[PDB]
């Protein structure tokens, strides 16, 4: 309703006015099928510019990082009615965010069905299950003999709504979810995607084996990019279409302008002799009229010796100088980039010509002396 | 009650779900509508209703003659209704069509 | 791996044992047990056989022990205090009254320090603490001369009061506090004297300390209590268990916090702060645990092992200083009352049944599948009951909503908004005819104008008051009353009731007659004397309504 | 009086590092690509992006407009407007390798 | 069971004692105790110790009659007892009461030596006190006394026997009658004589000062509460011919009544809501205790010896919650479930507090209404009589309320819980002024209503 005599009943059923002069309300407030104790003292008139509001310590843990919010809302909100709307809305927010603490599953469907269904698959399949039982991650095999993993993140109702599927491989995966579908169903869909992309995988595996793939290190199955090295201090980066893998990619070369120019010319001249009945390597070798190095150096292949903020060597004369005092990062930077960076952080403090604060990559103490 | 002149909120009686002695006994010890109809000659009904009061020949005048003895016949005379839903003394509903 | 055991069980009454009286102590491997009967037992903790059973007269109320001397002091109810040599020159043994010392007879509590004995004795109105010697040479077991006496004037009288001594650092079956605290609670005097201080818990719930040094008197020299006994903090409820705790743990441990408990379950732990004014302040914390509390103890590291009637539950204080609330788990043992804590944790108790019990706290193919089966069966047993409680909750909610509306109707009615909006009840006079005679009837129309649906729990009462001026002769029928359930009225909706007022007797109607309506709410119906009655209208029928032309 | 924490404070280190980076003017976009190659390199090779695209919808309250208005904002309209444009530009470039479910929560906003 | 070769079971101290007669050839059959404990490791009962007792005279028909834990009167320690019949075929039966100790050692305490054979309600009680009947002749022998005693009163059945505060020993055989076992012969607040015709077995649970809270169960397979003879919270039991109820506590509050039946089957029903939580069948026996060492009750359920001629095969032990034991990875799932198990329990234990909090708030708000509206007793008291087909209610004033100044009335109001229908209720108001011994001086003003009764006796009853 308009007025907060019926509208306040309808929108706060469990707030029982104790006093005749409706100054103390007491009892429960509702949110996400959960009721909370709440005791809300007004002054002698209906003015929230001055009011008390006490809570259960339950509710106060759940209003943590909102205290100023609520105090401002008491001062800024015209009526009690709207105040309660704002307060519920804010509870709404608070719980859904802290979703890790709050999940009472209906066992009779859940924990039994999930067991039945993992039995339906086979027990070699499942590889990880979380003790909140929210996450699972499953395994599948190629005709090749490659493992590909699938994460599922599951809700209070598994069989009702979709399970959130998180997947590696580079085309967007489609799972037709019904209430009738189950783990075996989405698993068969996932196998279908595997056996479909078989060619693209063979291309990637063939490359990684018979060449010095250099930049993506331990490649995922999602990566379309392969910065291959060849000769010395020249490289080719090659971005591939999965749907037509053997077909021609967008490509270009890094290194010496005097070394690369001839290869570009030669490529532009032989590029009509690309053929999607050969392999990518068997096309590249005879198009560019070359053989590749199979790991000319496997230990000191390359460590990216660039700024790790701006990713340039030679920013206005300056060199990658300032490093991390850490064995696991070692990452060089620039004087300019690291100063601009650390000034900005809240963790940074500046002494006379010194700036203390966190390495961008590893969050360990790093010192900059201007 | 629905047809009534005032159209006033009278509560529905709903005659008692058991006898008091029946409820006593149950405590101490522990579907379609039925229909009837008739047909009759228009000539018979015309000849009998002639002295013919007014209005539409049949169905309405038939109902006026059936309930000429009920107090709420003048109301059905005004609205000229050939089908109505009364209640009863025992609270059950009955719909009578002509 | 059996985290419990049983040694023995006892002659329990119906329900179980009465709390406060039964006692348990562990010495080394021997265990000293009283079941709040006249009988005190001693069990070998290796083999759960009784070493020794001791028949006193009349209900042992308390024990204490001295390990050095190998002696046990024991308060018979209406007799005095009997000491037993554990050497002790059928496995039942009667005590001879020679073992009696201070037959004071009226003594309710008593405790022990080193070389000093404290009783506390009921009298008239005034309870008096005393203080005796206890002979430090291994002699004839004597009291000595009483050193002193006081009157706990503060107290004027099931629950025995309780005694705990507390010595400060530098200086024994009691407790030691830290110099900061000790100085904080008791003051310089006791600090400077290095004076033990003896805490009495009183059935009032007052928690009183007295400095012992400061209690030496004679016939010439009576103790003034107003001086000599003082009062820390008044729990409004009786006392069960006093101790103290090593919060911040970083045999004689110097504690930094002081513990009480109540029956209904206010705790009160206390601390030294030294905060916010560059000055020492005490840290009070009046928590509220569950239920009847039925005993308590202390284990290493700010962990208080207490019992309610349902469950044996623990509180942690260990880390402003200590803590906001004490939210407080079971350990899935029943009500044991009478608990003790030996420190290594291995606690011994007496269960409410009669049970003397030791709580010692801290892959396979297809057998794991049977474990899986087990766990499933468990949750399914449980789920059934979580469901039940959900529906109880729904009931409580639905009750609250109806009540909510009731308050709202009542509030609306009891305010004068200058038009009686929410509910109205008009009455109006009507002549009818019966048999022969013109009867005078009153229609009572009840109308709901407002939104509020008058659900179940509501009832209309009409009363038909005759003439006024109570007479010489009290009439036949002074008034009549009519009371009807209003059920599910709803908004806009309406009832009518007709009453006679009219000459049934004698052809005699006396006119100025009021018919007054009311509503009444019954709180019970939807689930000291308890309802509410709210006025509606009161219409006066006078001749000018009762004329017929 | 005027200390504010960065609205990605409470995030997983790598996404924190991505979003810290895209702050950085129009070279935000490339920095971002650079950022991802220099996280493929490190121990946690995978980017559970739908961790971040959940995070990008997740709401909190802000009080702007008149001096008295509570609103709910998602992340996307809360972090720096230059990070907004640089983000979407980076998403275009990485579109193929995103789960659709999470992605359409963004576009709704 | 009861024979020369047969056993009987019992549970003492979270363990299980098996008393078996064994024909040992020189001599008579010997009583052998096995005292067994649940391993928890091997998921069985394993023999932890034994006892034996040599019987003397070479006469047959040695026979166990019953067994339990009793509480010796001398010490106050529970000891298992056992009743042996020795029959010489002489129309003479001995009846030993033996008590077996902490030490697996025996002690005679009655010989007791009857002529006629003992049957129906043999019932052992605390101060080891046997109590029996033949032809409605109740007798008891204390181990104190040592002599046959007769029960003075005359009763049919002996439905409860046991010790109460202030009284010492008691019997409820007829629900009026409530003996002493010192000066044989309060019957005031025992269950109604209405229930006297249907009650076949009682199990008391509390006594306060005189007020008993008490269970029954009937021939109708019912199960009822009483608090000062106020029947709340009735059940219905699945099976027929119920024998007994024992009790389980099983946690914070999870209190059950486990019912055993003549049909070799059993229920547990959950106090808090008198409801079948579970049913089992064929139940050779039932026993109620911590076999585990959890510190809270389980129930042992034994299934029939048709399986093997071996006793504690075909068992099942439960809490009817977390504990259940009984007679290709999957393991990564286990900690998830155990986390769930504990979480379900967690939610249980919270909801209970939550609900109490609601009750508390409800009470707050009742009192709030009554203080919303707004000390001296204006009214003595209520009384009522039935005249023939007239109810008269009346109330006696105090001097404070002046009928000179105040028109008063009185109504009656029907409980809508009973009155499902809108009957108007009419009540006639009479004021009575009587002078008390006029030959200040006492006037008595009383106020009183009358109505018809027969309308209100529609439901057998009303308030
Ligand atoms: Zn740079
Ligand atoms: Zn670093």
């Amino acid at each position: 309703m308009a007025v907060t005599e019926a509208s306040l009943l309808r929108q706060c059923p469990l707030l029982l006015p104790q006093n005749r002069s409706k100054t103390v309300y007491e009892g429960f407030i509702s949110a996400q099928g959960r009721d909370f104790h709440l005791r809300i003292v007004l002054p002698e008139d209906l003015q929230l510019k001055n009011a008390r509001l006490l809570c259960s310590w339950q509710l106060r843990t759940i209003l943590s990082g909102y205290h100023r919010i609520v105090q401002q809302r008491m001062q800024h909100s015209p009526d009690l009615m709207s105040f309660m709307m704002e307060l519920k809305m804010l509870l709404e927010v608070a719980l859904k965010n802290r979703q890790e603490l709050y999940a009472l599953p209906p066992p009779p469907q859940f924990y039994s069905s999930l067991i039945e269904e993992i039995g339906t698959l086979g027990w070699d399949k499942l590889v990880y299950a979380d003790t909140c039982f929210s996450t699972i991650k499953l395994k599948a095999e190629d005709a090749s003999g490659r493992e590909h993993l699938i994460t599922l993140k599951l809700k209070a109702k598994y069989p009702a709504e979709s399970p959130d599927y998180f997947v590696d491989f580079p085309v967007p995966f489609c799972a037709s979810w019904t209430p009738q579908s189950s783990l075996i169903s989405i698993y068969s869909q996932f196998l279908a995607a595997i056996e479909s992309l078989k060619a693209f995988w063979d291309v990637m595996d063939e490359i990684d084996e018979k060449t010095w793939v250099l930049e993506p290190e331990k490649p995922p199955r999602s990566a379309t990019a392969r910065r291959i090295a060849l000769g010395n201090n020249v490289s080719i980066n090659i971005e591939v279409d999965p749907r037509h893998p053997t077909m021609l990619p967008e490509c270009f070369f890094l290194g010496a302008d005097h070394v690369v120019k001839p290869l570009g010319i030669k490529l532009s001249r032989n590029i009509h002799l690309w053929d999607p009945e050969n392999s990518v390597l068997q096309n590249l070798k005879d198009v560019l009229e070359i053989d590749f190095p199979a790991r000319a150096i496997l230990e000191k292949s390359d460590f990216t010796m660039d700024c790790g903020i701006c990713y340039a060597y030679q920013l206005d004369g300056t060199i990658p100088d300032q490093v991390c005092d850490n064995s696991q990062c070692g990452q060089p930077f620039h004087q300019i980039c690291l100063y601009e960076w650390l000034r900005g952080l809240l963790t940074s403090r500046q002494s006379f010509n010194i700036i203390f604060g966190e390495c961008p990559y590893c969050s360990k103490p790093i010192t900059l002396k201007m | 009650p629905g047809l009534a002149p005032p159209h006033t909120r009278a509560p529905s009686p709903l005659g008692p779900t058991r006898d008091p002695v029946a409820t006593f006994l149950e405590t101490c010890r522990e579907l379609p509508p039925s229909v009837a109809s008739i047909k009759v000659s228009a000539e018979l009904l015309r000849a009998a209703l002639k002295d013919g009061h007014s209005g539409v020949p049949l169905c309405c005048a038939t109902l006026q003659w059936l309930l000429a003895e009920n107090a709420a016949v003048d109301v059905v005379r005004a609205r000229a209704l050939s089908s109505i839903q009364g209640v009863a003394p025992d609270g059950a509903n009955v719909h009578l069509i002509v | 791996a059996p985290r419990v055991r049983y040694l023995a069980g006892f002659c329990c009454p119906l329900g179980g044992l009465a709390a406060g009286k039964p006692r348990v102590l562990c010495h080394e491997a021997e265990v000293f047990l009283s079941t709040g009967s006249e009988l005190v037992y001693v069990y070998d903790q290796e083999g759960g056989l009784l070493t020794a059973a001791f028949r006193f007269p009349d209900q042992v109320w308390h024990l204490e022990l001295l390990a050095p001397r190998r002696l046990l002091y024991a308060l018979c109810a209406r007799r005095g205090l009997y000491c037993l040599s554990l050497d002790h020159p059928s496995p039942v043994i009667p005590v001879d009254p020679d073992a009696c010392i201070l037959p004071d007879a009226a003594l309710c509590a008593f405790t022990l320090l080193d070389s000093v004995l404290v009783t506390l004795v009921q009298g008239p109105a005034r309870w008096k603490m005393q203080l005796f010697e206890q002979p430090c040479p291994g002699e004839d077991p004597r009291p000595g001369g009483q050193i002193g006496e006081v009157e706990l004037s503060s107290y004027t009288p099931h629950f025995l009061p309780v005694l705990c001594s507390v010595s400060p650092s530098g200086s024994s079956g009691g407790f030691t506090l830290e110099d900061a605290l000790f100085g904080l609670l008791f003051g310089a005097d006791a600090t400077l004297l290095q004076s033990p201080v003896v805490l009495c818990g009183l059935p009032d719930g007052q928690l009183c300390c007295v400095i012992l040094k400061a209690l030496v008197t004679s016939r010439s020299a009576p103790g003034d209590p107003n001086a000599l006994v003082k009062i820390l903090h008044h729990l409004e409820e009786p006392v069960i268990f006093i101790g103290a705790l090593k919060t911040e743990p970083q045999e004689d441990v110097h504690c930094d916090c002081l513990v009480a408990f109540g029956h209904h379950g206010r705790m009160l732990a206390i601390k030294a702060s030294w905060d916010e004014s560059g000055k020492l302040v005490p840290e009070l914390r009046e928590y509220c645990l569950p239920g009847p509390v039925l005993c308590a103890a202390c284990g290493g590291g700010g962990r208080v092992y207490h019992s309610t009637p349902s469950d044996l539950c623990v509180v942690d204080l260990s880390r402003q200083p200590e803590e906001g609330p004490g939210g407080l788990p079971p350990m899935l043992c029943p009500a044991s009352l009478n608990i003790c804590s030996v420190v290594s944790t291995k606690l011994l108790a007496l269960s409410a049944k009669g049970r003397l019990m030791t709580c010692s706290l801290d892959m396979t193919t297809e057998s794991a599948g049977q474990k899986i089966k087990e766990l499933l069966s468990g949750i399914g047993n449980i789920s059934e009951r979580v469901s039940f409680l959900k529906k109880a909750v729904d009931q409580r909610n639905k009750a609250l909503t109806s009540l909510n509306e009731a308050m709202n109707v009542s509030c609306a009615l009891l305010s004068s908004g200058t038009g009686p909006r929410p509910i109205s009840c008009t009455t109006s006079t009507t002549w009818s005819r019966l048999q022969t005679q013109d009867v005078l009837m009153a229609t009572c129309v009840l109308e709901n104008s407002s939104s509020f649906s008058l659900d179940q729990g509501w009832t209309l009462c009409i009363q038909v008051l005759t003439s006024s001026c109570a007479l010489d002769l009290d009439s036949a029928c002074s008034a009549i009353t009519y009371t009807i359930p209003v059920d599910q009225l709803g908004p806009g909706a309406r009832r009518e009731v007709t009453l006679p007022l009219g000459p049934g007797e004698n052809g005699g109607l006396d006119l100025p007659v009021t018919v007054s309506c009311t509503l009444f709410y019954s709180l019970r119906e939807v689930v000291e004397q308890e309802g509410v009655c709210l006025p509606l209208s009161r219409h006066t029928v006078d001749m000018l309504q009762c004329l017929r032309f | 009086e005027g200390v504010e924490p960065a609205p990605w404070a409470q995030l997983e280190a790598p996404a924190r590092l991505l979003l810290q980076a895209l702050q950085a003017g129009p070279e935000g976009a490339r920095r971002g690509l650079g950022v991802l190659r220099a996280l493929g390199s490190r121990g946690w090779e995978p980017f559970d992006w739908g961790r971040l695209l959940e995070a990008l919808c997740r709401e909190e309250p802000v009080v702007q407009g008149p001096d008295g208005r509570l609103e709910l904002k998602p992340l996307l309209l809360r972090l720096p407007r230059i990070c907004q444009r640089n983000l979407m530009s980076l998403l275009m470039a990485v579109r193929p390798s995103l789960p659709e479910s999470g992605l359409l929560s963004v576009l709704q906003i | 069971m009861s024979s020369n070769e047969q056993e009987r079971l019992l549970c003492y101290n979270g363990e299980v004692l098996v008393f078996q007669l064994s024909k040992g050839n020189t001599k008579t059959p010997i009583l052998h105790v096995r005292r067994m404990v649940f391993d928890r490791g091997t998921k069985v009962f394993v023999q932890k110790s034994t006892g034996f007792f040599t019987i003397k005279e070479e006469n047959s028909h040695l026979k166990i009659m019953c067994c339990n834990c009793v509480s010796d009167f001398r010490t106050g320690i529970n000891l298992p007892y056992i009743v042996i019949e020795k029959n010489k075929k002489n129309n003479v039966f001995e009846y030993f009461l033996l008590i077996l100790h902490s030490t697996n050692k025996f002690e005679m305490r009655l010989s007791f030596k009857l002529g006629y054979e003992m049957k129906d309600g043999l019932r052992v009680l605390n101060g080891p006190l046997i109590l029996w009947r033949h032809v409605k002749a109740f007798f008891f022998i204390s181990s104190q006394t040592g002599k046959v005693v007769s029960v003075s009163g005359n009763f049919s059945s002996i439905q409860w026997a046991g010790e109460i505060e202030n009284l010492g020993m008691v019997l409820l055989g007829l629900k009026e009658c409530c003996l002493s076992e010192e000066e044989c012969t309060s019957d005031i607040y025992i269950i109604p004589p209405a229930y006297s015709s249907v009650v076949t077995y009682v199990h008391i649970c509390a006594t306060e000062i005189l007020r008993i809270s008490l269970i029954a169960l009937t021939r109708k397979n019912q199960l009822i509460s009483f608090q000062n003879g106020t029947p709340k919270n009735v059940c219905q039991l699945p099976f027929g011919d119920p024998c007994a109820v024992q009790l389980m506590d099983s946690g914070g509050g999870n209190l059950f009544f486990v019912v055993s039946f003549i049909s070799n089957n059993a229920c547990a029903v959950w106090k808090e809501s008198f409801q079948v939580a579970a049913k089992w069948e064929k139940l050779s026996l039932v026993l109620i205790d911590d076999f585990i060492g959890s510190g809270t009750e389980q129930v042992l359920l034994l299934f029939k010896d048709s399986l093997n001629s071996d006793c504690l095969t075909s068992f099942k032990i439960t809490d009817l919650g977390k504990i259940n034991y009984s007679s290709e990875n999957r393991y990564l799932v286990v900690p998830p479930l155990e986390t769930g198990l504990k979480v379900c329990f967690s939610s249980f234990r919270e909801l209970r507090q939550h609900l109490l909090l609601k009750e508390k708030i409800i009470s707050k708000s009742y009192k709030a209404l009554i203080n919303l509206v707004q000390s001296e007793q204006l009214v003595e008291k209520i009384w009522y009589r039935v005249i023939d087909d007239s109810l008269v209610v009346g109330v006696k004033t105090t001097s404070s309320l002046k009928l000179s100044l105040n028109d008063v009335t009185l109504s009656l109001l029907m409980d809508q819980a009973h009155d499902s229908r809108f009957r108007l209720l009419k009540c006639q108001n009479r004021v009575i002024k009587l002078s008390t011994n006029p030959f200040k001086k006492e006037c008595v003003q009383i106020i009183t209503a009358v109505t018809s009764l027969s309308p209100l006796l529609t439901f057998s009853k009303f308030c």
